[PDB]
């Protein structure tokens, strides 16, 4: 299977600064140009939401913060601004084929004072 | 051309002649808009030619070089048991198209025939002059 | 006749516009100058179900559509034969997707040199039924492709009085068109939400003239208005295109009043809720369709109402009742609501009759 | 907005089999349904995906033979069947619907709160 | 007049046909002239009746003129004659549905009897054509009864049902 690895495994960032989480994959999935890659949200005592999907278009009620880029077996999302809400355990996923397969998730702590 | 539609077949046949005599008695624009003056002269030529074609093709009939011609093909009764005055001042062209559209077809087999028998018997008195 | 006719846009070609640039590409002005004739004491029985115009005008905005409005994924299935698991797989398409303006033009129908077009002038037409009052003509007036559903967006109106068309009522099977004889202004304006405002004093008016006119066919029954049925969303709610955004629009508070002689509506301003979409069902075949993302905002709208489309219920348990459902969605329906006059002819001058002479052999 | 919801925490005994239920109420039809899993320490894994507009079955290699799913689009109700229970089976389960046609999976706009399930003989 | 049987739980195809391969209008009438399904243009529309969130409808086989109808959670008193409107025709189909079970459900013991439950629609002679695995091939028509329920007759005897020549194979729950 299409064997997913994410980066940073712990992410600290302070209030307001840039955040970026990267995604990478073991065998390609650019299928007509389309990048089949969905970024997962989940917080404690509640259940994950879709965040970002396909790295390019955005979802609905979702701040503009968040953005996505990159290509082949390399990705990133981007968030700015970060605020005090954002710790989480962020993770990413591939819609290329079945069988489908988590990555390791990574954690966001708000870094104040 | 020869009339406008909905009036009687007599009443266009006597308005013809007085139609001929009178044409014979002689009594913004976008430079794109060019392409509509081809549009007119196209279909001005395409009717002059198609008349000249149907004139020149009518004569298989021995009616050619003319608008009214006449056959020797008796006419039956079973086609539209109708008299003169009723059919040449009512029945508009179209109603009267319509009516006998069944029988179409047979009707040129035989003025053919008929044309074909009248010119051999020509041919045959030519032989003798 | 059953010839090809060719278009004709007063187009500008020097505009980013997608209509536009097929107008510039394949169109011709306008005639400079109209001629039209108007015959006398004729009689022809027009049919508008059973036009042929109509099939190429729909051939022809779904060509228009390939140049304005390319998908992101054009997502369509596709199958293999096999009398019967007959094959059958989804098949994928994508390309570029340049954010470009859309708003609809005006565009003319004409007819090639040799053929001509009857049009007719009676007040009410009756629907398919015979006119007297006929003209010859090369040349359509003018005409908006727009695209809708559940309701008709700008259009020309009727002569004097709003009129109801059908192929054939008491079979609650094909869809009822209604022309009015005087628009009602719409307003539509906005991240995923907007609101669409229409003016009451005109549409409560509206609802009473055309239910007026509606009781004739059923005089003892009670009419009464209601919801979709469900189905796709594309037809449940609302649909239409502005901006290059597809707006969806619930219309449930306007057809929950149940209508008598009398009124039982209410007693400013009807607000109308709306969000936009991303994956839309497509009217040209089967199979979802991807655009871009939103613009950054500010997107008004404003239009005109003139026409409207209604089903019916029947069956052998409706009980002194009549429920007229909004329906749509076969754009043909929504086209023949503008072609229903004209009809392409052709002259022929041979002619057979038995005269009293006889030839000279 | 179509909305998810599932029944409560369940207590259970190894090597039974027991049916989660996950409610949907826009009805769900011609759609496609997931089922998720969440254990400590383990991320996410998709189990199971069906499809109700004519029960289309799809499986993932890992579950085969463990994990049984069904529908009844009457009640709009997906369900979750599985026997051989054991305290790995430990765990939260999810619901995830979309839309049809084969591989979706873009527009999963929302998921259930999810149920506890804890294999034990206490 | 094409006839079929239903099951109470499974799914039933219903296909009209046609020949232009165009995706032309149709739709799915009742007896009691209530519209069910319809294509209008490319979208679905359902009818609205008692029968509007089960039914369906296969949307690849429009272009191929085949155009199912498809009902999930079937019930008995779903039985009822339909009719297709593809051009102009009026192909029409017939369907029945009874439901046969056992009334016990799990109580069962060795040397007492074991009765069957059928609810069949009203109005109609269904015959059962019950089978069992120790050859015991009980016939009858609608109601059906055994006397004899013990271990060697275990397996959910696979007691058939047809009617107008046209049978739909049903099983009998046995536990002891």
């Amino acid at each position: 299977d299409i064997v997913l690895t994410q980066s940073p495994a712990s992410l600290a960032v302070s209030l307001g600064q840039r955040a970026t989480i990267s995604c990478k994959a073991s065998q390609s999935v650019d299928y007509d140009g389309d990048s089949y890659m969905n970024w997962y949200q989940q917080k404690p005592g509640q259940p994950p939401k879709l965040l970002i999907y396909a790295a390019s278009n955005l979802e609905s009620g979702i701040p503009a913060r968040f953005s996505g880029s990159g290509s082949g077996t390399d990705f990133t999302l981007n968030i700015h601004p970060v605020g005090e809400e954002d710790a989480a355990t962020y993770y990413c996923q591939q819609s290329h084929e079945d069988p489908w397969t988590f990555g390791g998730g990574t954690m966001l702590e708000i870094k104040r004072t | 051309f020869l009339g406008a539609a909905g009036s009687t077949m007599g009443a266009a046949s006597m308005a013809l002649t007085v139609q001929a005599r009178l044409l014979l008695s002689g009594i913004q624009h976008m430079l794109q808009l060019t392409v509509w003056g081809i549009k007119q002269l196209q279909a001005r030529v395409l009717a002059v030619e198609r008349y000249l074609r149907d004139q020149q093709l009518l004569g298989i009939w021995g009616c050619s070089g003319k608008i009214i011609c006449c056959t020797n093909v008796p006419w039956n009764d079973s086609w539209s048991n109708k008299t003169i005055n009723e059919i040449w001042d009512n029945m508009t062209w179209m109603q009267w198209e319509k009516e006998i559209d069944n029988y179409t077809q047979h009707i040129y087999t035989l003025l053919e025939v008929s044309q074909i028998q009248q010119e051999k018997n020509e041919q045959e008195l030519l032989e003798l002059d | 006749a059953t010839t090809t006719l060719f278009c004709a846009s007063d187009a500008k070609a020097y505009d980013t516009e997608v209509h536009n640039v097929w107008a510039t590409h394949a169109c011709v002005p306008t005639d400079p100058n109209p001629q039209e004739i108007v015959l006398g004491n004729v009689t022809e029985n027009f049919n508008m179900w059973k036009n042929n115009m109509v099939e190429q005008m729909h051939e022809d905005i779904i060509s228009l559509w390939d140049q304005s409005l390319k998908p992101c994924v054009k997502l369509t299935p596709l199958c293999v034969t096999l009398n019967c698991l007959i094959n059958c797989n989804t098949s994928v398409i994508t390309q570029a997707c340049p954010k470009v303006s859309f708003e609809p033009i005006p565009i003319h129908y004409c007819a090639p040199a040799g053929f001509a077009i009857l049009k007719c002038n009676s007040k009410t037409f009756n629907g398919s039924g015979p006119c007297t009052n006929v003209s010859t003509v090369q040349c359509t007036h003018g005409i908006r492709p727009v695209v809708s559903t559940q309701l008709l967006l700008n259009g020309s109106l009727a002569e004097e009085e709003i009129v109801i068309r059908s192929e054939n009522i008491t079979d609650n099977a094909k869809t009822i068109i209604v022309q009015l004889n005087e628009a009602v202004e719409i307003n539509c304006t906005r991240i995923r939400q907007a609101h669409c405002n229409i003016s009451k004093a005109r549409w409560n008016e509206t609802l009473g003239q055309i239910v007026a006119k509606l009781e004739e066919q059923f005089p003892n029954k009670t009419i009464i208005f209601n919801h979709s049925s469900g189905g796709d969303p594309e037809i449940v709610t609302h649909s239409f295109n502005c901006g290059g955004e597809f707006f969806y629009c619930n219309t449930t508070p306007l057809f929950n009043s149940t209508w008598n002689n009398t009124r039982t509506d209410d007693y400013q301003n009807i607000t109308l809720q709306c969000r936009i979409k991303q994956i839309i069902n497509m009217w040209q075949g089967v199979g979802k369709a991807m655009y871009a993302p939103p613009i950054r905002g500010q997107i008004r709208c404003s239009s005109n109402i003139t026409g409207l489309l209604l089903t019916r219920d029947g069956g052998r348990d409706q009980n002194g009742t009549e429920t007229f459902r909004p329906g749509g969605g076969n754009m043909r329906d929504n086209w023949r609501s503008e072609l229903y006059k004209y009809k392409v002819v052709k002259i022929e001058p041979l002619g057979i009759a038995p005269t009293a002479c006889k030839r000279r052999v | 907005q179509v909305q998810l919801k599932q029944s409560g925490t369940e207590l259970v005994r190894p090597g039974t089999s027991v049916k989660m239920s996950c409610k949907a109420a826009y009805t769900f039809t011609d759609y496609w349904i997931g089922w998720v899993k969440q254990r400590p320490g383990h991320g996410l894994e998709w189990i199971g995906d069906f499809y109700p507009g004519g029960d289309y079955t799809l499986y993932s290699e890992n579950f085969m033979g463990k994990a049984s799913l069904t529908a009844d689009t009457s009640s709009n109700t997906a369900y979750m069947q599985l026997s051989s229970l054991t305290s790995e089976d430990s765990a939260i389960y999810y619901c995830a619907r979309g839309h049809y046609y084969g591989y979706s999976y873009a527009w999963f706009a929302y998921w259930g709160q999810g149920t506890l399930v804890t294999v034990s003989s206490a | 007049k094409k006839v079929v049987l239903g099951k109470k739980g499974d799914t039933v195809e219903l296909t009209c046909t046609a020949s232009q391969k165009k995706s032309i209008q149709f739709h799915w009438k009742n007896s009691n002239q209530i519209k069910i399904l319809g294509n209008q243009g490319s979208f679905l529309t359902k009818g609205p009746s008692k029968l509007n969130d089960r039914a369906d409808s296969r949307r690849s086989l429009w272009d191929q003129g085949n155009f199912p109808l498809i009902i999930k959670n079937l019930k008995i008193e779903d039985s009822d004659t339909y009719i297709c409107e593809v051009e102009d025709q009026k192909e029409e189909v017939q369907l029945l549905v009874f439901g046969l079970t056992a009334n016990s459900d799990t109580h069962l013991l060795q040397g007492q009897s074991l009765t069957l439950t059928l609810e069949s629609p009203p109005g109609s002679s269904p015959s059962v054509q019950c089978r069992s695995p120790r050859g015991k091939n009980i016939q009858g028509g609608k109601t059906l009864s055994v006397s004899q329920l013990e271990l060697q007759d275990s397996g959910t005897w696979t007691c058939t049902v047809l009617q107008n020549q046209k049978k739909v194979e049903f099983k009998i729950d046995i536990v002891v």
